[PDB]
RNA sequence: AGUAUGGGAGAGGAUGGUAGAAUUCCAGGUGUAGCGGUGAAAUGCGUAGAGAUCUGGAGGAAUACCGAUGGCGAAGGCAGCCAUCUGGCCUAAUACUGACGCUGAGGUACGAAAGCAUGGGGAGCAAACAGGAUUAGAUACCCUGGUAGUCCAUGCCGUAAACGAUGUCUACUAGCCGUUGGGGCCUUUGAGGCUUUAGUGGCGCAGCUAACGCGAUAAGUAGACCGCCUGGGGAGUACGGUC
């Protein structure tokens, strides 16, 4: 982050440009995770599934 | 409904004051189409109401009905098997329709012999600013006032 | 790749110090690897930052 | 909770039975008291003057405070019998329906 | 009775609740608020309008040392995160810039469990 | 089928050391009312100074991003970084042995997690257990605490939906598109396009199948050997015997 106000730079816009630097870092969802704890099969399934939809997605893509 | 907007009637203005809001306000009094003896009811407590202090009726009336109108409510939402009343701003013809049914609700309550002169009455109380409307009016400010914290 | 060409190990580096993914930087698995192992030795002897 | 119980002209009624039912159907069902308001129970044979394995027909339909009138049937050989069947799908019915609401 | 120039916000924000504190450089506190405290008890204690009051009263309660500059460091999840920074700016403040904190664990410490709701 | 010599990739295995993030506990600076939790609550924590915030110590456990239809291993299974010891695999040419091979009743070795014996350690999590809620009832789901255990050393235990539910070895039989590790060729604008091989994926002709579906990673066409089935229960049970 370590976002730095302009002069003439409003309130709401460097709320806006933290907003979306923070989104693009991702480290906000990175939280959510550590609330409970994955089981291993868990998170193999939830990564398999991810893989098949992203070669899907491509599949669609390039057809 | 689930489809279509269905379009409000138009009510003719009073004969005496030509005012569409007199006459929404005989259609509230009246009761099983005797809007005769609604006019007279109305007519008899503007005049009541007129001899306390020398001004427009409808005017009076008006200011009266400003006075009385609300301005937030909350309308329950269930979700998560909860109440949740959520505060809301409520659209001007709404908010002339509760005033006008608690003021005919309050003068029916009130204990004076005739309608006209507990409808007067209740015009100078909500005036004075201490009435059953008022209190409505102050009731629903304050839970809208309480549950403010939900959007 | 090496640990002490410092420049090459942060045109891949975000600014939080995460090391960017081979999907958006456009490298070789192999190169990525090795990447990877200059950053956590640079890391170590502290020529680069772990985090922020 | 109010009950009303009527037969047909095949089955036969009396205030004996009034009294039973009442007594049993309350027994049964006191647990949820202030929820439900009337019961109605009715009686009849189908085939009235002749036999089978269930010729005899039982039904109960319940009023629950709130939500709408809920109703059951049983076939039975005996009055006793479709009475324990109608009390018996009467209790399942409205446990799963509580259970639903919550 | 001390007077600082500059200060530093810390908006600590949960799903439950939301904290506001103001305080100098190195670490020394001025003012605190929270949002079940401006009242706002409950599932409300979360909404973002408990965060904004929270954020007027304290911003209103540590003006006294007049400081007319100051960093928000925002800390964890909830609703809040910007409603108590807009807050900071309308209570009449200038801040200098606004930065995260989360605390992020490198495989650390084991979550807890499943909540089979 | 195997041996010698050059290179290459890799969370393959054992031992020791070490880095940062975060959690808990303990002291101190500022400071004065809540914190925490839930569908809503309550239990609980805090005016004997809680929560938030800054600084300084103790110890334990696991290694964010990289990270992937990725990689390695007979299987079980392997994730920071460095050093030592160590097995297998891929790839090229030359030179050697001359069928030295496949399978394998018994037997023998390895074998997730839980559990057991002895001695250590204990941050977080959490069987049992206690309280608070919900409920007609709650011996549960939810909340607040919490012991064994989870960790280390040396042994035992022989079990899993230990699963592509698909034994090992060998030869042959349309094509199209990915990705990983090597080999070769041609353009070049310092990157590309075609080929062979060993893995890992998505489609699909013929063929097979009750169907679904499989389809050069066969469930196709053939051969060698082993294990196993004979209606659902009683029943992986009783008796005897081994451990
Ligand atoms: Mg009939
Ligand atoms: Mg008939
Ligand atoms: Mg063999
Ligand atoms: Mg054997
Ligand atoms: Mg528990
Ligand atoms: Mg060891
Ligand atoms: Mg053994
Ligand atoms: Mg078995
Ligand atoms: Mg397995
Ligand atoms: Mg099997
Ligand atoms: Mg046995």
């Amino acid at each position: 982050p370590q976002v730095k106000l302009k002069e003439g730079e409003p309130v709401d816009v460097a709320i806006r440009r933290f907003k979306r630097s923070c989104e693009k870092a991702g480290v906000l969802a990175d939280v959510r995770k550590r609330e409970f704890y994955e089981k291993p099969t868990q998170e193999r399934k939830r990564k398999k599934a991810a893989a098949v939809k992203r070669y899907q997605k491509k599949l669609a893509r390039e057809s | 409904p689930r489809r279509r907007v269905v379009a409000a009637r138009e009510i003719l203005p009073d004969p005496k004051f030509s005012s569409q809001t007199i006459a929404k306000f005989m259609n509230h009094v009246m009761q099983d189409g005797k809007k005769s003896i609604a006019e007279s009811i109305v007519y008899g407590a503007l005049e009541r109401v007129q001899e306390k202090n020398k001004v427009d009726p409808v005017e009076f009336f008006e200011t009266t009905l400003e006075k009385v109108r609300p301005m937030v409510e909350v309308k329950a939402r269930r979700v998560g098997g909860a109440t949740y009343q959520v505060p809301m701003e409520v659209r001007p013809s709404r908010r002339t329709a509760l005033a006008m049914r608690w003021l005919v609700d309050a003068a029916a309550k009130r204990s004076e012999k005739t309608m006209a002169l507990r409808l007067a009455g209740e015009l100078l109380d909500a005036a004075e600013g201490k009435g059953a409307a008022i209190k409505k009016r102050e009731d629903v400010h304050r839970m809208a006032e309480a549950n403010k914290a939900f959007s | 790749i090496d640990y002490k060409d410092i420049d090459t190990l942060k045109q891949y580096i975000t600014e939080n110090g995460k090391i960017v993914p081979s999907r958006i930087t456009g490298t070789k698995a192999r190169y990525q690897r090795q990447l990877a192992l200059a950053i956590k030795q640079a890391r170590y002897l502290s020529l680069i930052p772990y985090t922020d | 909770m109010n009950i009303e119980i009527r037969t047909d002209k095949n089955i036969h009624n009396s205030e004996r039975l009034i009294t039973y039912v009442r007594a049993e159907l309350t027994q049964e069902f006191q647990r949820h008291s202030e929820r439900i308001t009337h019961f109605s129970v009715h009686f009849s044979d189908e085939n009235g003057d002749k036999g089978g394995d269930k010729d005899i027909h039982c039904m109960i339909e319940a009023r629950p405070s709130g939500l709408k009138p809920v109703a059951v049937h049983h076939k039975a050989g005996n009055i006793d019998a479709s009475i324990h069947g109608a009390i018996e799908k009467l209790k399942r019915s409205l446990e799963h329906t509580f259970e639903k609401k919550e | 009775t001390r007077t600082v120039s500059e200060g530093v916000a810390h908006i600590h924000a949960s799903f439950n609740n939301t904290i506001v504190t103001i305080t100098d450089r190195q670490g020394n506190a001025l003012a605190w608020a929270t949002s079940g405290g401006q009242g706002f008890r409950g599932s409300r204690k979360s909404t973002p309008f408990a965060a904004q009051v929270a954020a007027e009263v304290a911003g209103k309660a540590a003006l006294d040392y007049g400081l007319k500059n100051l960093d928000v460091l925002v800390k964890g999840p909830g609703p809040g995160r910007e409603s108590a920074v807009r807050a900071l700016g309308a209570v009449g403040y200038k801040i200098n810039s606004i930065t995260d904190v989360t605390p992020i664990p490198h495989n650390g410490c084991r979550p807890p469990k499943k909540r089979r709701v």
